[PDB]
């Protein structure tokens, strides 16, 4: 869940 | 006058914004081109790219990085469409009543946004919001402070550390209020005006979530969105 | 000679294919433009558009519509990348060793595909496959029969009505084999050659699923895919 | 699940 958001946020 | 801590905050926010908003708009050529729901592919890419930029801006706000990843996601999911509306004021022109991003291909009038599935129930208040915000003639400092304040609102669904974030947003509001007193001639009523625009953004957020629900419930349309848009504007917790 | 039932099947398949493959490639301008992982956005759109086309083709195969929606999804998820590899042979050129889609912007050489995250472990067998398939000099009828046969393979993970689909694919294989005997001069060894290419596609499917796994496990890359690509190439049941 | 595929397939 929130796969992309967790990346990106480093 | 302002203190060094407050001065460093303004500097950090301005730099963060210059690092994440490209006045040349040269990346727009990489989006699916606009068509005049013909505009959905291009505006989906536009918004998708803008969300990445807002994440980059948020990560450079003093203290945002020190929140839990859940709080960071919480804040970003609630506020992303609001920061996009705020940051877009920089391309908005009172003359054309459109967003002008460095070329007639990327000049978005309201009717372009109609062809991405939105109605005047959103576009009317949106454009009046841009007009009023443009009239405030905000300093760059004030503009970026408002985005950080909007992002760091503790009153969002999902936020865990309500106390910590309210402290952060308190600090920024103090900075803004002091900045408007010392550096903005005739700014006596500006802070209240800016706080009201924050309230206006809540209602625009609400109307947008409504219209996003209708689109995303039709797979033939939601399939044109990007994965990042689906994640951020989606309803997962 | 062939019967009327078999003749109607060939007609239906050819028409379905003409309805779903645009030799003008004019839609390609709507994809995110190519860049020379710079090519991932453009090829993701290309493949996304191609998957919609394969769905449209499948829905017009006699009897495919009469399968359960689960079987239709089962077949499409396993076979989509194979039909794309088959159907792409129509843009493949032996001279350039590339896929040429009506313009140098949309001429894909192997190195373009390297810049979408694939390695020679896939592109080498892929291009040899295209070369060999191009050398078979298939009739349009034979080309579309092979795609339908590939789509209607009962030996896929997830298929429920194994018996029904094997019957469908049996009918098509009979049609193809009869067609190659009567209408294709010197076709004595063609059917076996075509069946071998089906086996080649299984190994290309396998290598592709491998490399898709690596990409989709990195969100900064998978975020460039489309929702339809994520659904079809994804692993949900 | 398979939201887009179910649409499209009508
Ligand atoms: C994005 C910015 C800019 C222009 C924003 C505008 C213009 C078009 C319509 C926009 C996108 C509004 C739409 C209702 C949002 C459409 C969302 C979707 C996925 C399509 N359903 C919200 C902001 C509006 C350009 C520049 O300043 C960058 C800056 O981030
Ligand atoms: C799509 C077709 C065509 C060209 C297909 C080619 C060319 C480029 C590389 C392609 C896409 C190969 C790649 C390994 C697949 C990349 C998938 C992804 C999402 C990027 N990871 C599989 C077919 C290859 C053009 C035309 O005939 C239409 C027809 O459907």
């Amino acid at each position: 869940r929130h796969k992309i958001l967790h990346r990106l946020l480093q | 006058m302002l203190s060094d801590e407050q001065m460093q905050i303004i500097n950090s926010l301005v730099e963060a914004h210059h690092k994440t908003y490209d006045d040349s708009y040269s990346d727009f050529v990489r989006f699916r081109p606009p068509v005049r729901l013909s505009m959905l592919p291009h505006l989906a890419d536009l918004v998708s790219y803008s969300i990445q930029k807002v994440i980059g801006f948020a990560k450079m706000i003093p203290g945002f990085r020190d929140l839990t990843a859940e709080d960071q996601i919480a804040l970003l999911k609630s506020s992303a469409i609001e920061i996009i509306m705020l940051r877009s004021n920089q391309s908005f022109s009172l003359e054309d009543m459109s967003w002008s991003c460095g070329g007639p291909d990327f000049k978005y009038c309201i009717n372009d946004v109609t062809k991405a599935g939105h109605t005047l129930e959103l576009l009317e208040p949106l454009v009046k919001f841009q007009v009023g915000l443009k009239k405030l003639k905000l300093h760059e400092e004030e503009h970026v402070l408002l985005m950080a304040i909007c992002l760091l609102s503790p009153d969002r669904p999902g936020v865990q550390d309500h106390v910590r974030i309210e402290a952060l947003q308190d600090r920024l509001c103090d900075v803004l209020q002091a900045y408007i007193r010392i550096q903005h001639p005739g700014g006596r009523l500006l802070y209240a005006k800016m706080i009201q625009k924050l309230a206006d953004l809540r209602s625009l957020n609400e109307e947008h979530s409504k219209q996003y629900r209708s689109l995303s419930f039709q797979p033939e349309h939601s399939m044109q969105l990007t994965p990042l848009v689906l994640e951020v504007f989606g309803s997962e917790v």
